[PDB]
């Protein structure tokens, strides 16, 4: 917006972090599916 | 030799030439095409300085400016950096109506000379004259201070409303127009003095939005002069300049996000 | 010091009992005097063990601590320490920076230090098993009568007084004996019982009857003899200090490690000090010129890969306890790859180490009988009605049986009480006839002859279990040609024959080829005695022949040997194709010791000793051109008057070796032989005798079951099960982690490259710090270590058991090659992988590659909190950064991301990814883990603060991706350019 474009110097850094750990976390487990079909 | 016969040390030597020449052609390409993805009059991220950050001209040793008054090159230090920014602001290098402006000699309101387009020439600057900073060589004793904020460019720098309390309690509050600068220590050892555009204690709003250097060049931030001329000697004092605003905000890590951390010393 | 103990002995037993006495100052018959006792006691010492003087463990832990890399970054500790001295003092830095660095580091080398303080261990209690030999108490005659005394009270000249069932307690004189028998399995091997009388009976005492060793037990009988040494003095005494005193010696994996740490320790110190001048030259102060060398030596070392090797090493041996191999030492693991010769006892370790029927002769043929543990092989016969009369005789006429609740356990594998040969023939008749209990049970013995010195047979007369005779049975066995001259008829394929010459002649000639095979051959016969001249209640004298001995019936011819184990020859055939010589070193007498040679393929067919060609040309034997001859068997005896350059001769012109009647020391010498060659190599064995010989091998292996304690203890590996076959497993499993190390290093040194020129370009640039030193810890030490240790899980890339054995002075675990690849080309990528997603971060913050060159002085100056970017803003301190660690998270992202790219090219050296496949499970987990570390590391929160690590933004990821794939576009072209042309470019300039 005009005088009202405050968004412009935001960014969401907490839903990244949800994001990214969620992610780190599910490929986490995904590793282990892998390397425990057989131990 | 070494490794190999004269053969191979010139075979390998004529590997290696090619391969980091073709490396080298391949990082500059990648370079291009990141170049090629980003304007030239914004960047593309700017939440990393979004609050603006206060600085001022007495280059502190460590957030710190001591000196002896009764010794002349004590503080020939200090007036050798506080020379070098009001060394810009003269007159001989704001002339003629380009690309200059004469604008209200009170604090206004923002503005607009259109978008970060180069569809117009140079977006002409308003003025500022070093003589709206009045008492100020430099205070040989007790210092006189200037306070600036950060260039960010299309930052609207918004003043507090008047709708609840304040620190400087509604005194002088020119709430539609003035970014105000309230420096602090208890610990009241001092004597508060603010110089500024129209006589005011902050930043006039006419001075934005920056366009940044591309499309304004020669572009001039308004300064706010402070004086100490504080009625005590021999001792550190911790004063704290702080700007008030919708937009502007602090830290505890980055103790320059919107104020000042100054210690003076007059140790004469 | 141990060259006195690597020679044959010199011995008092052809002296008279008397002669002796004057000797010793000792009665016959009387003993010692208690005070004369005492008094040698306090002269010669103690008759006991001394164990070698050890080093301390503290001194091995402490040794690791300082070799290469631990040097390098304990000068990186200290230079920590250092600055953060001269911080302290000149300006007050309440920061933690070079005080925690540096405690970080010298924790990196603690660690580092207990990881090969783990490979380098030595468990060694060789003394203490010898100590074990030696019984609490000895019977001694003093002052004319016979005490028990502390053993260690033992002293040259007192009498001593053994019987069956105890320990030799000392090297004895034998003066007096009745019927002793003696196991001297201590000094050749061998566990068949040894008379022994006062009389001498061989210029060799090692041979002789009248001397009995310390370290043997007396089996049967008594006697008694005089001291003539005591302790370390004894024949076996000095084995053991030979054995337990032996320098240990570096192993060939060892000498590869300490070989590549000089290389990246050279390039370290260079680089190091090159850029410490190149940094004061620059006008760069004191204060910063050690804060860049301390970055460039974390640069440089491989935090975390001695550390990788131990894992890998580990892992191989964990693998190899699972099938029944137990590594003591976790460098022996490799060494078995690497051997170029075996040095083989024979009995207990090739053979089964028990006497089994091998062949019978009956209907005028040699039958073949099987002589393997678990009975491989197929029948010979069962049909001919002579067999039923030759088995008969096997079980009747033997005094053999099997100790009582061994029902359980297979026939071959169950204990005897008997002699050798007995129980051979006990437990082929049961094997094929089913309970010999019951042959026994159906014909009652009444009458028996057992086996005499003097009438070299055995009879026996039976009750025979027909109904309808119910009468007398004669059966006898004995030596062949005794029972020939004892026989009138043979039992041909059921019915009876008058015996002509012609039968005769090939009774001679199965007699003959039998013998030859090195087996002991027996001959069997029976006669039914005639009905009117013999009662039901007929009474058979067996002290005065009361019946008929001569014109009996001969039925068939027995042989019996102490078989190979049935996996030893094809696992010799094995080792052979993987080019690896293997020689036959043992205390047997040489007519065995060639037999067994030949049946496990130590010597193979048609190859000729000297003798052979001698006796088949009917030549003198110096006649022979001794190059002709590729096999040899050398005896003991002629052994001993050799020298060491003669033994190296016989070692370079002989393919198939065979060294019999060695003793412990002789076995020794021809491993350091063997070694002077160049050669590394493994010893196998399963006597006490084989200790010397295990110890200074590069690797002793020793076997589980069969196995003494002592052999145990000397080795570096076990095979629990006797399994010969491990051995060709264990050369296999040793080539197959030699390639995965220089895989699993490549790996991890690859990644060095990245984090040197970062520091390289903040010199020579002036640019804001790429990456951080806490940030290539999180590298080397964090992600980079699950795929490191998963390249150890790779599959062979071809048939390692079909190339030759590598060769240690030109084959090395770490070559030029290997940093050429490493260094020189994929981490050169991945230096620009990194910088790029740098680039990126800045410009897209505002600050373009072009205003970065020399702005690190205003970017590193804390006081200008108002640094302008290319756009024109005006940045903080704190606020650039936060920017800057954002740097050096994506640049340490960027690494994990290309390191993708090299875990999977270096997988193969040679084939294809897509040849070799991703069957890798642990390599896969790697890479799914190693991301996992990596976002957890950005995205975590207050690891911005432990760390430096900030959140990345998605994009932020893909930075090296280009570069990711270009590693492995590349690899897998030059790759492809090795296999289409195995002339040597590419091959001899890259491959690993
Ligand atoms: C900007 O203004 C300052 C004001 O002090 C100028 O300083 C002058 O310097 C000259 C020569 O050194 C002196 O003779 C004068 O006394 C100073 N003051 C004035 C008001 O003229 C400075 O030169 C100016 N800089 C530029 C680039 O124009
Ligand atoms: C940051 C940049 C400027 C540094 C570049 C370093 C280059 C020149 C280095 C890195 C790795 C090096 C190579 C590594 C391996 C070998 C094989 C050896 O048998 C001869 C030297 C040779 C061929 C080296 C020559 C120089 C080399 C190519
Ligand atoms: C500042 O200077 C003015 C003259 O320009 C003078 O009148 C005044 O006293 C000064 N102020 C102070 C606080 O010293
Ligand atoms: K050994
Ligand atoms: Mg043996
Ligand atoms: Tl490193
Ligand atoms: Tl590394």
């Amino acid at each position: 917006e005009g005088p009202d474009n405050d968004e412009r110097f935001t960014y969401d850094y907490y839903r990244l972090r949800v994001v990214g750990l969620i992610v780190a976390a599910v490929l986490c487990v995904i590793g282990i599916i892998i390397l425990l079909a057989g131990k | 030799f070494l490794g190999r016969t004269g053969s191979s040390w010139f075979k390998i030597f004529l590997f290696y030439l090619i391969f980091y020449g073709c490396l080298a052609g391949i990082f500059i390409g990648t370079i291009q095409v990141l170049l090629l993805t980003l304007s030239d009059f914004e960047p593309k991220y700017q939440d990393r300085v979004a609050p603006p950050g206060l600085s001022h001209a007495p280059y502190a040793i460590k957030t710190e400016i001591s000196f002896s008054i009764s010794n002349p090159k004590s503080y020939e230090s200090f007036v050798k950096s506080m020379h070098k920014l009001m060394d810009l602001y003269n007159e001989s290098s704001q002339a003629g109506n380009s690309p200059f402006e004469d604008c209200s000699d009170t604090p206004a309101d923002y503005i607009k000379r259109g978008d970060l387009d180069d569809s117009q020439g140079q977006k002409k600057a308003c003025r500022f004259s070093r003589m709206w900073l009045k008492n100020c060589g430099y205070a040989e004793g007790k210092p006189c201070v200037v306070a600036k904020l950060n260039r960010i460019i299309g930052f609207y720098p918004k003043p507090l409303k008047n709708t609840t309390d304040l620190p400087e309690e509604l005194q002088a509050n020119y709430n539609q127009y003035v970014l105000p600068l309230r420096c602090a220590a208890r610990e009241k050892i001092g004597s508060i003095e603010y110089f500024g555009l129209g006589g005011y204690a902050g930043f006039p709003l006419q001075y934005y939005p920056y366009y940044g250097k591309r499309l304004q060049k020669k572009y001039l931030q308004p300064l706010l002069a402070i004086q100490f001329t504080n009625l005590t000697q021999n001792m550190e004092l911790r004063i704290e300049c702080k700007v008030y605003g919708e937009n502007i905000d602090y830290s505890e890590k980055d103790r320059f996000r919107g104020r000042f951390e100054v210690k003076i010393e007059v140790k004469s | 010091l141990d060259e006195l103990k690597k020679e044959v002995s010199m011995d008092d037993h052809k002296l008279s009992l008397d002669e002796l006495h004057n000797k010793y100052g000792t009665d016959l018959t009387r003993g010692l005097t208690n005070a004369r006792a005492k008094e040698i006691l306090a002269r010669d010492g103690p008759n006991s063990l001394t164990p070698p003087p050890t080093t301390p463990e503290w001194i091995k832990f402490c040794r690791q601590l300082f070799g290469g890399f631990s040097i390098l970054l304990w000068i990186g500790a200290i230079l920590c320490f250092l600055a953060y001295g001269i911080q302290a003092a000149t300006e007050d830095e309440p920061a933690n920076d070079n005080l925690y660095l540096g405690v970080v580091l010298s924790t990196v080398v603690i660690v580092t230090g207990c990881f090969s303080y783990y490979q380098e261990a030595k468990s060694s209690r060789i003394m203490d098993s010898f100590k074990n030999m030696v019984p609490q108490q000895a019977l001694v005659i003093r002052d004319g009568e016979k005490s028990t005394i502390n053993a260690e009270f033992v002293v040259a000249g007192d009498l001593v007084e053994v019987k069956g069932g105890d320990r030799i307690p000392a090297d004895l004189r034998i003066i007096s004996a009745h019927g002793c028998k003696v196991d001297n399995s201590s000094l050749t091997g061998e566990s068949e019982p040894q008379t022994r009388s006062p009389e001498f009976s061989s210029e060799n005492p090692l041979e002789t009857r009248n001397i009995a060793f310390f370290s043997t037990n007396c089996v049967e009988g008594t006697a008694r003899g005089v001291v003539v040494y005591t302790g370390d003095r004894t024949v076996m005494g000095r084995i053991a200090t030979l054995a337990s005193g032996l320098e240990v010696g570096r192993t060939p994996i060892a000498i590869e490690i300490e070989h590549f740490i000089h290389i990246i320790t050279g390039v370290a110190v260079f680089l190091g000090v090159s850029f410490f001048i190149l940094s004061l030259i620059l006008g760069y102060s004191w204060l910063e010129a050690v804060i860049f060398l301390i970055g460039i030596i974390v640069a440089n070392v491989p935090e975390g890969l001695l550390a990788t090797v131990t894992v890998c090493l580990t892992l191989t041996a964990k693998r190899m306890a699972r099938k029944n191999c137990l590594v003591k030492n976790l460098e022996a693991v490799e060494t078995l790859g690497s051997t170029s010769t075996i040095c083989s006892d024979k009995t207990g370790t090739l053979t089964q180490n028990r006497m089994t029927v091998a062949h019978m002769w009956f209907d005028n043929q040699i039958h073949e009988a099987d002589t393997t543990e678990n009975q491989s092989g197929a029948a010979f016969d069962k049909t001919s009605a002579t067999w039923s009369a030759l088995s008969r005789i096997a079980a009747l006429c033997n005094r053999a049986v099997f100790q009582a609740g061994q029902d359980n356990v297979p026939i071959l594998k169950r204990s005897v009480a008997g002699d050798a040969s007995e129980s051979a023939l006990l437990k082929c008749i049961e094997l094929c006839c089913g309970s010999v209990q019951g042959m026994r049970d159906r014909n009652p013995k009444i009458v028996e002859i057992p086996f005499n010195s003097t009438n070299k047979y055995q009879l026996s007369i039976h009750e025979n279990e027909k109904s309808s005779e119910s009468r007398y049975l004669l059966v006898m066995k004995g030596a062949p040609e005794r029972i020939l001259d004892r026989c009138s008829t043979i039992l041909l394929n059921g019915a009876e024959e008058p015996l002509k010459e012609d039968m005769k002649e090939a009774f001679q000639n199965a007699y003959l080829e039998l013998g030859g095979l090195g087996e002991r051959v027996l001959g069997f016969c029976h006669f039914a005695l005639p009905e009117d001249k013999y009662n039901e209640g007929y009474p058979f004298d067996a002290d005065e022949p009361n019946f008929p001995t001569t014109d009996l019936c001969f039925v068939g011819l027995m042989a019996m040997i102490d078989p190979p184990r049935a996996a030893v020859p094809d696992a010799v055939g094995k080792c052979r194709s993987a080019g690896i010589k293997v020689i036959m070193v043992t205390g047997d007498h040489p007519i065995t010791a060639k037999a067994i040679a030949k049946g496990v393929g130590i010597i193979s067919e048609g190859n000729e000793t000297i003798e052979d060609i001698a006796a088949r040309l009917n030549i003198p034997i110096g006649q022979v051109n001794p190059r002709d001859a590729k096999a040899c068997v050398v005896h003991g005896s002629d052994l001993k008057d050799l020298s060491t350059e003669v033994l190296d001769d016989i070692l370079h012109y002989h393919t198939e070796i065979v060294f019999a009647r060695t003793s412990p020391q002789q076995k020794l010498i021809i491993v350091e032989g063997c070694q002077r060659q160049g050669a590394i190599v493994a010893v196998t064995g399963d006597g006490v005798n084989d200790s010397p010989a295990l110890k200074k091998a590069d690797i002793g292996v020793a076997m589980g079951i069969s196995g003494s304690d002592v052999s145990k203890q000397a080795a570096d590996m076990i095979l629990l099960d006797d399994n010969f076959a491990s051995i060709v497993t264990g050369v296999e499993e040793g080539r197959l982690i030699f390639d995965n190390l220089k895989k699993s290093i490549a790996y991890t040194l690859t990644s060095n490259i990245p984090e040197i020129t970062p520091f390289l370009v903040f010199i020579i640039g002036n640019v804001p710090l790429p990456l951080g030193t806490v940030t290539i810890l999180c590298i080397d030490l964090g992600t980079d270590m699950v795929p490191a240790i998963s390249l150890a899980y790779e599959q062979a890339e071809s048939d390692i058991m079909k190339r030759q054995p590598r060769n240690p002075k030109t084959d090395k675990l770490v070559n030029e090659r290997l940093i050429s690849m490493a260094y020189g080309q994929i981490g050169m990528i991945q230096a620009l992988g990194g910088f790029f997603s740098y680039f990126v971060i800045l410009a897209e913050n505002g600050f373009l590659p072009m205003d970065l060159i020399g702005k690190r002085v205003r970017w590193d100056d804390r006081w200008i909190s108002d640094v302008e970017d290319s756009f024109g803003q005006q940045w903080t301190y704190e606020q650039r950064k936060i920017v800057e660690f954002t740097c050096h998270t994506s640049f340490f992202i960027s690494i994990v991301v290309v390191q993708w790219a090299d875990l999977i090219i270096c997988k193969t050296r040679r084939n294809s990814i897509f040849q070799q496949g991703m069957k890798n499970k642990i390599l896969i987990f790697g890479l799914f883990e190693e991301t996992a570390l990596a976002a957890f590391l950005s995205y975590c929160p207050g690891t911005d603060v432990a760390l430096r690590m900030y959140p990345l933004k998605p994009s932020w990821w893909f930075c090296a991706f280009p570069y990711s794939l270009i590693i492995f576009l590349y690899d897998e072209m030059r790759r492809f350019i090795i296999r289409r042309s195995p002339g040597g470019w590419v091959e001899q300039e890259t491959y690993y």
